[PDB]
Parts: structure tokens; C-alpha cells; sequence
């Protein structure tokens, strides 16, 4: 786990999948690759995953999804709030998300 | 008011576009194919109107986007990861016509029944000028030319002048278009997916994808 | 050219520990506190002992240094143990009518976990009002699931809107807004041979 | 050729100025000339010089004698009674299992409550339709996985196979050439596919 | 039962039907020059719960798009006949999952 | 086209007897049939009409015939039989079958047949 | 019921001719024609009041409205000698005529 | 009101809207505008208005809105059963639609 | 862009005034304004300031003079008032009327006007 | 509270000068600096740090950091007789300095 | 850093062969390596490559059905296996490193195999 | 994509000044080069285009454009007697030219 929330600029999501929570079945996770615009290939911040739980009792979808489905179609840069928890995708960790805004300007996208 | 210059995006190199400039396919000429993109199809691509942008951030973007496609490329394994683009700026003149107006024009003549709703959208979202069946290189100024090195990340832009350009004072025609009643049936719009942009714009930039843009407009 | 200044009233006691604040809350700016006098005088009182604070972007100082504030690039101050939040609900206890503006887009987004999906509409390039809707809380929160396939639908395309608002609470999600945000009660197509926008 | 509905679907109250109740639907002249039970219902029971309207004509009936006449479409709703008949009707069949390959959808049609049909056509003729109702009916459940299906091949176009179910049949289209039946599947498919 | 994971296929077909006393959802994978791969999935175990809905609409929404996808199947346990649905992905949009 | 009958020649009261008529050069499951008499002194008089694939095949009759005349369909062999009971002294007449077409909003007949007579004494 | 007149009537070659044929009340136009030719043959002739069944010749024609429908044959011909009725399908049981005949001398 | 249920013929629906219901919660108003084929460039047939209503306690979407938008995104003419009752809509009064149909040619659309 | 006041002269002990601050060339509904002191022996102290539109039109006061200075607008004539409740000897100053932007992170002054003379005396 | 220094300054046109204005802690780089002619207009020079405000020309100019900030005049010329202020801004309430006279002989 | 690798073969037609190429001096997980072979007097031919990090494999086109890339990591050694063996398949086989960027550097021996 | 060369095998005296050129069926962006040597691997040259890797000697350049590309030979030995190849990785599958061997007189 990371001690403290990290927060990455610029960055877009170029994928998108589905897996059940092992933990408990009422729940499954919604995983994701990001990867910052412009960024070195050698750089930690070029190939980054990120899972949040779903929940199954109530229909419909939640306002994270929606917004997920809109970037993901439209392909637009963002600010990603990532961490302190962990889970694991693809036999590998990663992290939790919490928050999620669009960019704005340089003014708040450094 | 219409402008005076306009913006294309192209990967053919510079060296002999100033002596070529750009020209159409064929003969037709009806609007309503060209903007559904019927006539830009493979296989079907036979169309008398080139199509160009007159706002500078949507032709960024779409170069960007285009740019930031090597990468995922060359990381899943096939490329080196080096992208050339260009983007290229020619003057506006009376033989231009705007892709708003002569929709609604041929759309007040011809019924709703003939109307698509998303395909205005698609035209005044772009912003899209038509340069009808040639484009000379007179009008051609000047050309930017992107380069993306790989090894290390870094983005270089330069630019360069014509040695044929000719200038003039001549701004955009005002009059819409109007075109004949379609003979030919229509399903749906051509769009290309992330970003969305018109099917006939990025046919004449380049296998290619196409989706019918009703069916995305709406969550399943 | 400003910032819209939160009051003083939604400061949280409950501190979020090394950034994570609680759900349905947000941080706090250094130029959102720059800007609150009440805010300062009340502070004074509440942090003693050489203690240290962080911010958004920036940090803060104790009663021992002077209250001294420091700027910092962003996400420095989730490093320390304490940091500052603020709840981002406002019920003003004004009377409710029908408000309404007229050849807007959408063009922002935002969400968590639980809170609001919203969004800034805006005219010839500039920011005009904004708007937020919830499933989970509010008097209005039942036409989320109707109202949210129209604003997707509003998203793809440009098409030209009318949007109705509701003022009877305020919403402080945006951090350093320039703008307003209300609840949203309506969406309207324009449509200029009928006489709506 | 036309559908001729049943008598047994007559509704006991008319529509008062020309709004039937919940899943009904008014009468066609058509229908009405080419039944004879249905006629000999209306006669023993209208009266004294009672006059009454269809949807595409009048009838004159009582000391009139009977007589049917054409007119405009909805141009006689103006009175204070119009014929309405259910759409509705249990066949009494057992769970049949069918399926009609190679068709397109063409129409739509929709009202208060009832139900969402479609009509199948193939080279131009209709073959066979289908509906689907979140309020009513055996198949209820399936509604929410259906109607994407149906929307996406209304929209895109795509030729597909239909599977139907016999045990229940509707009436909802005006002066229908196809019978109507309960949707209860969909599938698209490659030439010989084993999963349809 | 063994697991496998198939990379770079493309949705070629899709059902919809009423196998018994449930609903039934099965897809068929394709790419050039190999066998094909088919699974499905059974609204059976499952109830009062939206898990079905939205895998339907996951898979709706990539046979859409005309996009590469990633699967996993769980074995039949007899032959000629598909497996379980296990994991959907989406490769990215105009491209190839790494 | 071609509509041709068959069946007849001499019956005596409480007799029955079935008519054969046999069609050819149209689809037989889309289209009506009907049987119409002409006893002596003109007057021709409908009696009854099968119905088509779309609506089931029903049968509706006219004046008190119910109960005595049926109609039956084969529809493998394009064949269609009148079934009578009772023969009254009277039924002499010559039988004609005719085809049902429809167009606007309304029906009619289109075709005849040459007839089969049919002579009842005792 | 449904009645008609003359019962018999007679002209020579191109003589124009015109027949009656009405009801007891208003048909709403659905009234039709027959040529029972002298012996064991039957072909319609007018369907609708006035359109026109394929095969027969033009110069028949037909019109009216209400009670009253009248048909006209431009000029008669020797083959023209037959029995003619009238039916009506405005509601069941459907009915005929009793019949006119036409003759030559 | 109009105390008797009026029919039109060759309408293709131009725009949409959403707004709540007045009088009572747990209700919604959806409503639009209606053109009529043929009709005058001032003609009063032209630009009719029409609303219906949702019931909130029942997740998903009803055939109505499905079928509404269908013929909206492919822009068909239709068929339009209109009245009696009135309805808000913009500060002007608007009939209530009660069943809706495809034209299908000029049979039983003249 | 420039801006005037009006008002002042003599006012006895326990006696009420309100000055003037009139405005012109710029967008009054969109910019803070603040007020500033002048003591003859002293040197430039801090008394308040109104916000704009957009923050709804509060006010901060400085404790020196809290519950005394009350500070108003009036959209329609694009005036400035500022209310004294009670006078003092010690309040004899010469007043500024001053206007505020914003930066970065920040706020800071950039036009002060003429000044006018107060003066409380017996 | 916040002091300056010299209270008191002379010198001739063409002369380099240089005014001392610091404060008692850290206050993150907010002060602005005024101009103030016997007239009694009162004008501001540079409101953040070492950045020239509107219509004042590039002979004056700032710098520095944490509790030290010195304005800077390339040459005095006979209009740049006055008085001169500095002002912090990152705290409520805010606070002025003392003043600078300089005279030119 | 070298890449070791077997010794030459000589197969009856009908049968499969498994190739391998041993790497070591460096991390191998991070670094793709191709698979390249040269016919008797004639040009180069791609076969596939294969990333140990990730385990994703591309094959060409007209080697789809037949090739099959292996790695394992315990002895940091690729295997290449190549089944159903006709004449035409007689070659020298190469294993080389792609740095993802600048150019292909360390390469090996022959390993050729006769059938 | 197809790729040609010419000559099959060049023969040249020591010390001169000598070039190949491997062409394209279709326009790629850059192109690289390999030398090889008889009964060993071949080891790279060139990457990109115009730019030397390290360790090879700076006695060999190329330069070229879209669909033409060079490899310049300006000072030889008896080294230098190996065979040239060059690779495309633009589109998807490379392809690699036949090659050319060199002899020395």
C-alpha cells in the first residue's frame, strides 16, 4: 500500500474491463489502464492500473461509470486521484481511485 | 462571417504538395452523401468535394491523438514509436462552401423526411468548409511539420514558407449550397471513434473503422 | 477575474488523515483561505504546539511560527498527518422559483464516490452557470437516472441547450471556481422556429 | 387479405368522445363488414335512432336498418360513443418453439401502457410480428434484455432471426395482413451457425 | 477445469434465446488464419441481481464499437459444446492490447 | 385459372351426397371459395364461405341452412368438398363455385365455374 | 330485397341501351354486375360502382350512387345476348337480383 | 380543454425536452415538438406540441420513450393520436399523447 | 479609470455620518472596493472592503472598528456608502476609497482617487 | 508590525538608490510598493514581487525573498521626488510601513 | 551480456523440433526478442517475438497454427517450437533483442537443422 | 512491402568511393541498415537514418528520402568485404531486402 494519496496530471484511460470481487460476491470491480500524455517510456507514470468497487444491489449506474464511459469514448485529458489502498488486477497491484476531474487549463493541469 | 483562411491535416510530405496540391475523386456532387459519408465508403469512395477545417484547436487535437496512437503501438509491439505529421494552411476564397448551411438549405428544400439530425451536429461541430472539386496550391502558405522521437519523448515542431504562394484579398462565399434530391438510400452516419470525427475528413488523411454514429449517441 | 470564497460554517472538525478526507468532502485551497478573515481570527485558537498542517497546495504553519502560510506545488501536502476539509453542500433558505438560461454547452465533468455528477455549461467561450445531480441525496434525486441519459446524450453531440436550475442549495465541488453551481431541474433542446432559446 | 378479430373482444363501454380505456383500441369499418356475428351483436341492442361512429366511416343503426358508410379518417370522433376492442386474447395452445430466419424490422408502434411491437419484413412483404410488455404477459422478465437488442437492429439494420412464442395473440395494428404473436428471442447469426 | 486466456479476437456473432426455465447469452470470437471460440452465459445461480444486465450490455456496447477484445473461457467438460464466461476486456480503440 | 366441379346425378329425400370442386393456377391457402345455387326462376342465393390461411380457415353460413350444410378443405390436394344432409324435395338446382377476391374495402367474386347439376326425386 | 325493371328488352346493332338496377336502401357504392351467357357460363363485369373487372371489353360502363345504379353499353353486338343481374356486399347475408334479359329483332 | 380526441397525419417530431411535474412528486413530464409535412411556412399546423407522463417507481424506461426515440434519432414520419386533456410546457398549454404509430405509406397515411 | 469622493467637514462628538465614493469607466458589479485611513502622525490602516457579484455581496471588517463601519452599495447609481456611527476626537484622518484585483494567488490595490478631509471637533 | 530604512534620503540625478523594507517573518514574497506626490494622488508601482504595474516605466524594479525585499531606482530624475510605502498582503489585517522621504539636491 | 544457444539437428520430415536461446547478464523481463530465420542463399524471413513481462506473443501470419514462442524464467531461456516439418523448412535460425527503440544489437550463433 | 537492391554482388578497388541503394514499393519514414558476415551473425550499422550507433566506425554514412534511401562507402578495406541488408518497422510485418555482397579486386 501507498502511505499517502498520489495525484498525476494528464493523463487518459485507454482501456476498460470487468471482473467478480473475490472477497465478497456481492460486488465486482471495474479496472482500467492509464497512461500520461506525452510521458517517457521509461517513466513510472506511462503504464499505471486503477480498480473501484461496483455495487449490485441497487440498478443503475453509478456517477462514476458514466463518467468513466464519456472519457473512455471522448479521450479527453484529466486529474486522477489515486490511492491509499490496494487490490490486484491481473495477478499485479494497483491502486484505488477516489476522485476524478476533468481538465480545465494549464491554470489546473500542471 | 466567413473566414478568410482554413486548416487541413495531411501525411503526404511537403515536397510535393506545393506542386500537386489536393484533388477530388469523382463526379458526385449531392451534399447529403458527402455529409453521411455514403461516398467516402472503401469501395464506394467517389465524391467532387475535398473537405477542410477552418479552426486551428480541432486540427491540434486530432494531430495529437494521432501522435499519442504510435505510442500505445509500439508499446503492444508492432512500430518503432516515431510519428511524422503535418498540418498545412490555405486561403479562403469564393469558391468555397460552408457544410451548415447548405444541410439546412437542402433540408428546408427537401422535407424532414430527407433530414438526419446528427449530421448537422457532425457539420457545425467540425466546422468543415467544402473547396468543391480542386484545391490549387496558390492558395497554399505555409506548413507545420510534427515530429515525435521515441527514445526519449521529446516533441519538435517547425515550420516552413512557400515559395509559390500568392496573396489576395478574397474571403469565403456566403451563399449556401444547394444540391439535387438524392437518389440513393441512407442508413446512418460514418464516424470515426475516439475522437469523433467525420468519416469523409479522416478517409483522405490515411484497417480503417467505421460505426454508425446513431447507435454510440446513447448509453447500453 | 476571482474565486468564489466558501463560508466559513462548512469547515469539517473531523480532519481527513494524509489526504484522504471523508466521503461526500473536498480540501481546501490556500487562495480559499487567503480570502476569509473569520476563518483566520477562528484558527488562531485551534492549533497550538509547533504543529504543522497541510493543504491542497500549500501548508500551514502553527500558533508557535505565527500562522505563517507557504505555497506548494500540487499534492505536497498530503505528506503530513493532518490536513483541512470542507463540506461541499450549502442549504442558502431561499424561496424556490423556476431560473433558466438559454445557448448553452456542456463541457466538464466531475465525480467520486458518492457525490455528484456535474458539469459547466458555457457561452461563446465563457463559463456561465453550473449544475450537479445525485442518486444518493437532495429533494431532487430521483430524476438522476432519467436526467443523466440526456446529459450523456447532450455530451456527444453539440447540440445547443436550455438549462433550468433550482436555487434553494449551493453546491462548492469545483476547487477555485470562477462560477456558480446550483442543482439542475431540466433540460430543454433549442429550437428556434418554436421560440425556445 | 385482412385479419378478422373475434366477437368474444367486444368491450361492454364505449369510449366516451373518442378515448378508449387502457389497452383498447377502436374498431375499423373494415373489420365490420366482413363479420357476421359482429353484426348481428350490434343488431338487438342499438335502438331508437341511435347513431354511432368508427374510425374510418359511420354507422347508422336502430330504425336506420343497418346501413355502413366510408369516411375520412378520425373525422367522426365528435359523438358520444365509438366501438373499442381489446387487443388482447389467450390462444390456449401449448409452449411451441418457432422461428422465421432472414427478416428485417420495418415499423414500430407504441401507446399508454400496452406494449412495443415490431413488424418483419422480408424482400418487401411482412412475414410476422412481435411485442413485448413490461406490464403484463408470461414473458415480462425478459423485457430489459429485449428491447437493446431491439433497438440496435432497428437503428443499425441488421438481418437477423426471430424466435416467437404462439401462445398468446394481439391486435394492436389497424387493418393488419399478419398475425401477431409474443416475442420471446433474438439472434444474429452466420450462414449454418450452430448457436442460433 | 483448466483456464485459458484468448488475446486480439473480434466479436463476429451474438444470441439472445430462452434455454429452458432462464435466459441464455452466448458470443463467437474470430480472428484470421485460427479456430473460432465460443462461450456462454447463464442468468441460472444468479438472481435479484443485476450481474446479468450488465454483462449484456458490456458485451452490446463492444460488438457496437467493432473493437478488439480479451477473453477467458472455463473448459467444457464435455466436448463441442462452450464454456463459461469468466473476464471481458476492451482493447484500446483503434489499436491492440499490449 | 381454371375452377371446375364435380359430383351429382340423382338423390332421393334423406340422402346425402358430397360435391367435389378442384381449382388449379393459384396458391389454394390465400383465397376464399364460395357455393351458390340457382334453383328454377332465377334468384341465384348465397349460402356459404370458407375463409384463408391468416384468419383459420372459419366458415360462416347465411338463412337456417346452420346445421345441415359443412364445408371442409384438403389443402395438400386443392381440393374443397361440400358436405349435405337431409336433401329437401326441393334443393334441385344447379351448384356454381366461385372464387373470393377483395380490393379497396369491400368483397366480391371473380371467376365461375361451369356447375354440376344435381336432381332430387323420389 | 332487391328488385329491378324492365324484365325484358330488346334492341338492334348499334343501338345504345341502358339498364336499371336499385335497392331498397343506400349501399354505399358496393353493388356489382353478371353475364350468365345462354347456357352454363357466368363472368362478372362491374365490381365497385364503376371500376371495370379485366377482360371485358370498354364499351360497358357503369354509375350511380345511393339507391340508384345505372349500366350502358355504347353500341350492342350480336354476342351480347345473355341474362344480367345485380349483387350487393354492403352487410350479410349478400343477395341478388331477379334478372333482365336482352334480345334482338 | 377540447372535449374530443383529435388524429394527425405526416408528423416527424423536431425536439425534446424534460421538465418535472407540478402538481404532485413522484411524476415526470416528457414532451417535444411536433411538424406536419406539407404544411404552410406560417401555417398554424405547424410546431404542435405534446406531452406525456412517467411514473418514477419503476426503474428502466417504458416502451414510449424507446419507440420516441427511435423515430427521433431516424427522423420517420409518423402517425399522432392527440388530446383531450392539456398539459404545461414553456409557459404555454400542450395536448397529452395517448398511442403513436408508424406511417407506412399512403393506405392509411393520405 | 478614476474615482471621486464627496462629503466631510465638522461633526461633533456622538454625532452620525455617511460619505460618498462615486465610480466611473469600469464594470461596477464585477470588482472589490475597500476604504483607507490616514491618521495626520501615523501611518495607512486597513478599515474593510465589500466583494462582488458573484460572492453575493459580503463584507470583512477590521477589529479596530468592528460593530461601528457598516459599508453599502447601490447598484443603480454605482454609489459607495460607509456609515459612522459614532465619532471620536482621535478619528481625525483623511480618507481613501480604493479598488482591488486579483492575481496568482493574491489581491492587491491599483487606483486610490483624491481624498477628502474629516475632521471631529468641538 | 514592519519598519523601513533610511527614513531619510538625498542624492543627485543620475544616482543609483536603493530602499531597505523588511518585515518580521515570512510572508511569501507579498508586497506592493506606493508612490505618493505632495499632490496627495497616491499611485502603486509594482503590487507583485519584482513585476511592473501599467504605465510605470522599467527604471524601477525588486527583488528578494523570505523577511529582506529592496526596491531599486536606476537614476533619479526631478520627478521622482516623493514619498514611498510598502505593503504585505498575505494575512488579515493588512499592515503599511513608515515612508521613505527622498529629496534631490 | 551474450546469448548461448543448442547445437544442430537433423529431424525425419513429419516430426516437430524445440529450439532454445539462452539469455543472460541483464533483467530479462523487460526486453522482447525476435525470432528471425535465413533460408539457404536467400534473404532474412520475421517470424514472431515474444515479452517475458507480459507473456503476449505475435506471430506472423503464415506461421499462425504452426510456431508456438515459450520463455521461462527460472533458466532465462526462450523456446521456439515448430511442428509439422516439410522440406522448405530447412534454415539457420537467429534470436536477437529489440530495446523498444534504437536497433536490434546482440544476435547468436547459427543452430541450423536439416530436414 | 517489397524491397530491391542492386547489384547482386559489387566489385570496387581499395580506397574508392562507392554506394547501394535498396528501394521500397511504398513510402516509410526511415531506414535501416545490417552488415553480415559468412558463417556468422550480422550486426547493426545504421538506426534511423543518418545516424551512427556506437563503436562503428564514422568512415560510413547514409542519406537518402521517401521511397529511395542510400548507404554512402567512403573509405574501403579488406573489413568491409560482408553482405548489406536493410529493415523496415513502420507498418506491420517487417520486411527485410534480399542483401548484396561486396568483393574486393
Amino acid at each position: 500500500d501507498v502511505p499517502y494519496v498520489l495525484v498525476k496530471t494528464n493523463m487518459v484511460v485507454t482501456s476498460v474491463a470487468m471482473k467478480p470481487y473475490e472477497v465478497t460476491p456481492t460486488r465486482m470491480l471495474v479496472c482500467g489502464i492509464a497512461a500520461k500524455l506525452g510521458a517517457a517510456a521509461s517513466s513510472p507514470d506511462a503504464h499505471v492500473p486503477f480498480c473501484f468497487g461496483k455495487d449490485l444491489k441497487r440498478p443503475g449506474s453509478s456517477p462514476m461509470e458514466v463518467m468513466l464511459r464519456a472519457v473512455f469514448m471522448q479521450q479527453r485529458p484529466l486529474r486522477m486521484f489515486l490511492g491509499p489502498k490496494q487490490l490486484t488486477f491481473e495477478g499485479k497491484p494497483a491502486l484505488e481511485l477516489i476522485r476524478m476531474v476533468e481538465c480545465s487549463g494549464k491554470q489546473d493541469c500542471p | 462571417d466567413p473566414p478568410a483562411t482554413v486548416y487541413k491535416y495531411d501525411s503526404r510530405p511537403p515536397e510535393d504538395v506545393f506542386q500537386n496540391g489536393f484533388t477530388a475523386w469523382g463526379n458526385n456532387d449531392n451534399v447529403l452523401d458527402h455529409l453521411t459519408g455514403r461516398s467516402c465508403q472503401v469501395g464506394s469512395s467517389n465524391s467532387a468535394f475535398v473537405s477542410t477545417s477552418s479552426s486551428r484547436r480541432y486540427t491540434e487535437v486530432y494531430l495529437e491523438h494521432r501522435m499519442q496512437e504510435a505510442v500505445e503501438a509500439e508499446r503492444a509491439g508492432r512500430g518503432t514509436g516515431h510519428f511524422i505529421g503535418y498540418i498545412y494552411e490555405v486561403r479562403a476564397d469564393n469558391n468555397f462552401y460552408g457544410a451548415a448551411s447548405s444541410y439546412f438549405e437542402y433540408v428546408d428544400t427537401y422535407g424532414d423526411n430527407a433530414g438526419r439530425i446528427l449530421a448537422g451536429a457532425l457539420a457545425t461541430y467540425q466546422s468543415g468548409y467544402l473547396a468543391h472539386r480542386r484545391i490549387p496550391p496558390e492558395n497554399i502558405r505555409r506548413v507545420t511539420r510534427v515530429y515525435h522521437n521515441g527514445i526519449t519523448g521529446e516533441t519538435t515542431t517547425t515550420e516552413y514558407s512557400n515559395a509559390r504562394y500568392v496573396s489576395q484579398q478574397t474571403r469565403a462565399n456566403p451563399n449556401p449550397y444547394t444540391s439535387r434530391r438524392s437518389v440513393a438510400s441512407i442508413v446512418g452516419t460514418l464516424v470515426r471513434m475516439a475522437p469523433v470525427i467525420g468519416a469523409c475528413m479522416a478517409r483522405q488523411a490515411e484497417a480503417m473503422v467505421l460505426v454508425y454514429y446513431e447507435s454510440i449517441a446513447y448509453s447500453f | 477575474p476571482g474565486i468564489v470564497i466558501p463560508p466559513k460554517a462548512l469547515f469539517t472538525q473531523q480532519g481527513g488523515a494524509y489526504g484522504r478526507c471523508p466521503n461526500g468532502t473536498r480540501a481546501l485551497t490556500v487562495a480559499e483561505l487567503r480570502g476569509n478573515a473569520e476563518l483566520q481570527t477562528y484558527l488562531r485558537q485551534i492549533t497550538p504546539g509547533w504543529s504543522i498542517y497541510g493543504l491542497y497546495d500549500g501548508t500551514y504553519l502553527g500558533q508557535a511560527y505565527g500562522g505563517i502560510i507557504k505555497d506548494a506545488p500540487p499534492g505536497a501536502g498530503f505528506i503530513y498527518r493532518e490536513t483541512f476539509c470542507i463540506t461541499t453542500i450549502y442549504k442558502t433558505g431561499q424561496p424556490a422559483a423556476d431560473h433558466y438560461y438559454s445557448k448553452v454547452t456542456a463541457t466538464r465533468l466531475l465525480a467520486s464516490t458518492n457525490s455528484r455528477l456535474c458539469a459547466v455549461f458555457v457561452r461563446d467561450g465563457q463559463s456561465v452557470i453550473g449544475a450537479c445531480a445525485s442518486p444518493y441525496e437532495g429533494r431532487y434525486r430521483d430524476m438522476y437516472d432519467a436526467l443523466r441519459r440526456l446529459l450523456y446524450m447532450i455530451y456527444m453531440s453539440g447540440l445547443a441547450v436550455r438549462v433550468h436550475v433550482s436555487k434553494e442549495e449551493q453546491y462548492y465541488d469545483y476547487e477555485d471556481a470562477t462560477f456558480q453551481t446550483y442543482a439542475l431541474t431540466g433540460i430543454s433542446l433549442c429550437n428556434p422556429a418554436a421560440s425556445i432559446c | 387479405g385482412i385479419v378478422i378479430p373475434p366477437q368474444e373482444q367486444i368491450t361492454q363501454h364505449g369510449g366516451p368522445y373518442g378515448r378508449c380505456a387502457n389497452k383498447t383500441r377502436a374498431l375499423t369499418v373494415a373489420e365490420l363488414r366482413g363479420s357476421g356475428d359482429l353484426q348481428e351483436y350490434l343488431r338487438h341492442v342499438t335502438r331508437g335512432w341511435s347513431i354511432f361512429a368508427l374510425y374510418d366511416g359511420t354507422y347508422l343503426g336502430g330504425e336506420y336498418g343497418g346501413v355502413i358508410k366510408d369516411g375520412t379518417p378520425g373525422g367522426a370522433f365528435d359523438l358520444k360513443t365509438t366501438f373499442c376492442i381489446m387487443t388482447t386474447r389467450n390462444t390456449g395452445q401449448p409452449a411451441t418453439d418457432h422461428y422465421y430466419s432472414n427478416v428485417t424490422a420495418t415499423r414500430l408502434l407504441s401507446s399508454t401502457n400496452s406494449r412495443l411491437c415490431a413488424v418483419f419484413v422480408r424482400s418487401g412483404q411482412p412475414v410476422i410480428g412481435a411485442c413485448t410488455s413490461p406490464y403484463d404477459g408470461k414473458y415480462w422478465s425478459m423485457y430489459s434484455r429485449l428491447r437493446k437488442m431491439l433497438y440496435l437492429i432497428y437503428v443499425a439494420g441488421i438481418s437477423v432471426r426471430v424466435h416467437v412464442s404462439k401462445e398468446e395473440q394481439y391486435y394492436d395494428y389497424e387493418d393488419a395482413t399478419f398475425e401477431t404473436y409474443a416475442l420471446t428471442g433474438i439472434s444474429i447469426c452466420n450462414p449454418g451457425s450452430s448457436l442460433c | 477445469l483448466p483456464t485459458h486466456l484468448y488475446k486480439n479476437f473480434t466479436v463476429q456473432e451474438l444470441a439472445l434465446k430462452l434455454k429452458g426455465k432462464n435466459q441464455e447469452f452466448c458470443l463467437t470470437a474470430f480472428m484470421s488464419g485460427r479456430s473460432l471460440v465460443r462461450a456462454c452465459l447463464s442468468d441460472a445461480g444468479h438472481e435479484h441481481d443485476t450481474w446479468f444486465d450488465t454483462m449484456l450490455g458490456f458485451a452490446i456496447s463492444a460488438y457496437a464499437l467493432k473493437s478488439r477484445i480479451a477473453l477467458t473461457v472455463e473448459d467444457s467438460p464435455y466436448p463441442g459444446t462452450p464454456g463459461d464466461l469468466l473476464e471481458l476486456q476492451i482493447c484500446p480503440l483503434n489499436g491492440y492490447c499490449e | 385459372v381454371q375452377v371446375v366441379e364435380s359430383g351429382g346425378g340423382l338423390v332421393q329425400p334423406g340422402r346425402s351426397l358430397r360435391l367435389s370442386c378442384t381449382t388449379s393456377g393459384f396458391t389454394f391457402t390465400d383465397y376464399y371459395v364460395s357455393w351458390v345455387r340457382q334453383a328454377p326462376g332465377k334468384a341465384l342465393e348465397w349460402l356459404g364461405f370458407i375463409r384463408n390461411k391468416v384468419n383459420g380457415y372459419t366458415t360462416e353460413f347465411s338463412s337456417s341452412v346452420k346445421g345441415r350444410f359443412t364445408i371442409s378443405r384438403d389443402n395438400s390436394k386443392s381440393i374443397l368438398y361440400l358436405q349435405m344432409n337431409s336433401l329437401k324435395i326441393e334443393d334441385t338446382a344447379v351448384y356454381y363455385c366461385a372464387r373470393v377476391s377483395y380490393y379497396g374495402r369491400g368483397w366480391y367474386f371473380d371467376y365461375w365455374g361451369q356447375g354440376t347439376t344435381l336432381t332430387v326425386s323420389s | 330485397v332487391m328488385t329491378q325493371s324492365p324484365s325484358s328488352l330488346s334492341a338492334s346493332v348499334g343501338d345504345r341501351v341502358t339498364i336499371s338496377c336499385r335497392a331498397s336502401q343506400d349501399i354505399d357504392n358496393y353493388l356489382s354486375w353478371f353475364q350468365q351467357k345462354p347456357g352454363g357460363t357466368v363472368k362478372l363485369l362491374i365490381y365497385y360502382t364503376s371500376r371495370l373487372h379485366s377482360g371485358v371489353p370498354s364499351r360497358f360502363s357503369g354509375s350511380g350512387s345511393g339507391t340508384d345504379y345505372t349500366l350502358t353499353i355504347s353500341s350492342l353486338q350480336p354476342e351480347d345476348i345473355a341474362t344480367y343481374f345485380c349483387q350487393q356486399g354492403n352487410t350479410f347475408p349478400w343477395t341478388f337480383g331477379g334478372g333482365t334479359k336482352l334480345e334482338i329483332k
